[PDB]
């Protein structure tokens, strides 16, 4: 499997306007690898992408840059990949979080475990992805949310 | 979910045994008879 | 109707005959299929506006009431506290429910027991739980169809205009088989005061009517009444009866509930009938004058049918239940706050399971009052044959009812009863220059 | 039950959440002659 | 779509009314029925007496 | 301005409504008076015979 | 018994509701020449106790057991203490002189 012509055109759309320097450098940081692929509408982890690089410092920008010569191949990479995390990787997920199975869940009880498990969120991401659906009641829809993320 | 069809039981006790069974378990940690399964411990809490 | 597909999720039986809520066998209706009318209907909820997932819910929760029946308690003769051999038969109810499983499969046998006010656990024995159960599938349903009116009246109410009316009264009775119980008793008693409208109607409100308007008339009347008899006002249906005054208490009977009819309304009250000998160890049968037949009611299970008692557990669990429809078919609000003072029932009142015949007195007088105040339409539909067969027609039967359904007296009236009736400013305004 | 070695504090929480589950309220009693360890644990039991 | 909505006041208005008597009505017979076992019970604690 | 007169319809529509639901709360306490006298009728009943 | 009262009438702050749990606690064995209508209170429950145990733990279960129509041949222990608790002959006994 390869990387049709759509498909190189796409990525270097974004990767100009990223590399943002008044000398070259044709090269983006291994932090923007990430936003990259989110911008180009692939979904990985921030592990996927610590799965995939050679910097145990995450995170940070300032320590390798990398060309379009070294992501070409790494987008050539996820677009193998298959566990990324399906609707039903999901829905299983939610089925815990209703406290009896109706998809109106509490969303104060949404803040306190998405701040606690898996990745962790920060302050602001709790508080920016609840700005609805927030009805008089407080229920978050989780199926429907679901399929907004999915949507994008 | 993967573990019973449209039609695996049926017999609802031969279709249980199709789910504990695709889930690594044999029926005498939890034993069955006629209405009800009896558990040990921690097997109900295993399950959980 | 039903596909492959839906058949899984909705877990019905794959073959027939399996369900235990249908009894006697498969019978069939003369002309029409089951299969088809289903794909019409189904259509006509996403013709009201249904959403895809209610078109699912409603029919989740109406479809465990045939799968409910299947639980098969048999006889273990060691206490006799029966458990039911399998779970097949209670897990097609729980997931179209979403109930907690091992909620289920346990309380319902195994509730805990409100002691005067704290809780103690106990195991019913076998027929207490095998009727329990049936409970709650008949629970479920009466419910159901409650929440479903209410919520159909919800799409077509008159979105902001000036609410005028017109009311039409289908109620649909006054059938005639040797099983007359409690059921056909609630019912054939509007059905009565219906009769007894056209009485009040036919004579009274139509010239009534007339008196009001100012018209040429004159009054005249024929002696066909059922008041002395039939309790019309809520108060007389409100005080009616020993199922009534005395409903609570742990030494009533049937065979009291015909006893106490026989003191106060016998002999001296002409309208009332009395049985043939079924009593003193009775089926107890009694009747009353209405007007197109001579009904025989069987008393015996009124008790449990004015109290309607289930297990507590099981339902309260319910109300911790999911799939939205499922739930909301369970609790209080009403849109309405009030206090429960009992024999009921929330309003009207607290708490007994049912007492249904006192919920039957409040909306009672709010449609008749208002009704009296209406304008009467009628139509007298008299049946031709016991034998359901189109066009046929006998003489004995229709002998009987062209003279009980006072057509009689009501073309005496009627004959010059105006049939047209509009508005005189218009017929004036639109005549004018006729002459 | 079947995460933590044998302490008091998880001989609590077993009992709480299957109160939770299985809606069967519960009594603890203790155990020993009279010399034993009794109200001695039921102190800490209650502070717990 | 305000004078839509209007229109159904001159009407609730009327609604309202003939509720106030009906349920005033069913006040009064309540009340009746209430007066009813007052006053037998005066009888009722004589007869004890 | 009919905005006022709107709230005003709906004023009537206000106490013809909190005058209702205030004779549903005087059957209502009638209700544990209307009862409590049936219950009390029971038990002179069971004094008396 | 002015302090149960005022405590209760403190620390409860939800009457008529459940849920409700329970901590038994007593003495142990203990022996004493002065036999009046005290002291047997304490040995008796103890005794009683222990018998709460053997009914629980060996006998309920299987009450259960014997019923469902499992293969399960019964398990005697061999621990009772029933014969103590009423009198034989005549109920109560003792407590009617």
């Amino acid at each position: 499997i390869e990387f049709t012509p759509e498909q190189i055109e796409e990525f270097k759309e974004a990767f100009m306007l990223f590399d943002r320097t008044p000398k070259c450098e044709m090269k983006i940081t291994y932090g923007q690898c990430g936003d990259v692929l989110r911008a180009l509408g692939q979904n990985p982890t921030q592990a996927e992408v610590l799965r995939v690089l050679g910097k145990p410092r995450q995170e940070e920008l300032n320590t390798k840059m990398m060309d379009f010569e070294t992501f070409l191949p790494m987008l050539q990479h996820i677009s193998k990949n298959k566990d990324t995390g399906t609707y039903e990787d999901f829905v299983e997920g939610l089925r815990v979080f209703d406290k009896e199975g109706n998809g109106t869940v509490m969303g104060a009880e949404l803040r306190h475990v998405l701040a606690t498990l898996g990745e962790r969120l920060t302050e602001d991401e709790v508080e920016k992805l609840m700005a609805g659906q927030e009805d008089s009641n407080g229920c978050i829809n989780y199926e429907a949310f679901v399929k907004h993320i999915m949507s994008s | 979910p993967a573990a019973i069809p449209e039609g695996q039981f049926i017999d609802s006790r031969k279709g249980a045994e199709k789910l504990l069974s695709s889930l690594d378990i044999d029926h005498n940690q939890y034993k069955f008879g006629h209405t009800k399964v009896f558990f040990k411990a921690g097997l109900l809490g295993l399950l959980e | 109707n039903k596909k492959p597909e839906l058949l899984d999720m909705l877990l019905i039986t794959n073959n027939p005959y399996d369900y235990a809520f249908i009894s006697q066998g498969e019978t069939t209706v003369a002309s029409i299929d089951d299969a088809e009318e289903l794909m019409a209907t189904d259509n006509a909820f996403d013709v009201l506006g249904f959403t895809s997932e209610e078109k699912n819910s409603m029919y989740k929760l109406t479809g465990a009431i045939m799968h409910f029946g299947n639980m098969k308690f048999k006889l273990k003769q060691r206490e006799e506290q029966a458990e039911p051999d399998g779970t097949e038969e209670a897990d097609k109810s729980a997931y179209l429910m979403g109930l907690n499983s091992a909620d289920l499969l346990k309380g319902l046998c195994h509730p805990r027991v409100k002691v005067g006010n704290e809780y103690v656990t106990k195991g019913q024995n076998v027929q207490q739980v095998i009727y329990a159960t049936g409970a709650l599938a008949k629970a479920v349903y009466e419910r159901m169809f409650n929440w479903m009116v209410t919520r159909i009246n919800a799409t077509l109410e008159t979105k902001q205009p000036r609410q005028y009316f017109i009311g039409v009264l289908d109620i649909a009775g006054f059938e005639i088989f040797d099983f007359n119980s409690f059921e056909q008793l609630c019912i054939n008693f509007t059905n009565e005061k219906l009769q007894q409208f056209f009485n009040h109607h036919m004579f009274v409100l139509e010239q009534e009517e007339y008196k009001k308007e100012g018209i040429e008339w004159t009054f005249i009347d024929f002696g066909m009444d059922l008041q002395a008899c039939i309790d019309l006002i809520e108060k007389p249906m409100g005080i009616m009866s020993i199922l009534e005054e005395e409903c609570m208490f742990p030494k009533a009977t049937d065979m009291t509930f015909k006893a106490k009819l026989f003191d106060n309304h016998l002999g001296k009250s002409a309208n009332f009938q009395k049985p043939r000998n079924i009593k003193g160890k009775p089926e107890a049968h009694f009747s009353l004058i209405h007007y197109a037949g001579i009904v025989d009611y069987n008393i015996i299970g009124w008790l449990q049918k004015n109290k309607d008692p289930l297990n507590e557990t099981v339902v309260g669990l319910y109300q911790k239940s999911s799939l939205k429809l499922l739930s909301t078919l369970f609790a209080n609000y009403a849109g309405a706050d009030a206090p429960i003072e009992k024999g009921k029932g929330k309003a009207k009142k607290g708490s007994s399971f049912q007492t249904v015949s006192a919920l039957h007195r409040e909306n009672l007088n709010k449609l008749m009052t208002n009704l009296r105040s209406t304008h009467p339409h009628f139509v007298r539909c008299i049946i031709p044959n016991e034998t359901k067969s189109p066009g046929v027609m006998d003489n004995p039967l229709v002998m009987h009812q062209l003279r009980c359904n006072g057509v009689l007296e009501g073309i005496r009236i009627c004959r010059k009863g105006f049939p047209n009736r509009i508005l005189y400013g218009d017929f004036r305004q639109r005549y004018r220059i006729l002459n | 039950r079947s995460e933590a070695p044998p302490h008091i504090f998880s001989i609590s929480d077993n009992a709480y959440q299957y109160m939770l589950t299985d809606r069967e309220n519960q009594s603890i009693l203790i155990t020993g002659e009279s010399g034993a360890g009794k109200t001695v644990n039921t102190k800490r039991v209650i502070q717990y | 779509e305000l004078e839509e909505k209007m229109v159904s006041l001159l009407q609730e208005k009327n609604d309202l009314q003939l509720q106030v008597q009906a349920e005033q009505d069913n006040l009064a017979d309540a009340e009746e029925r209430c007066d009813q076992l007052i006053k037998n019970k005066i009888q009722l604690e004589a007869k004890v007496k």
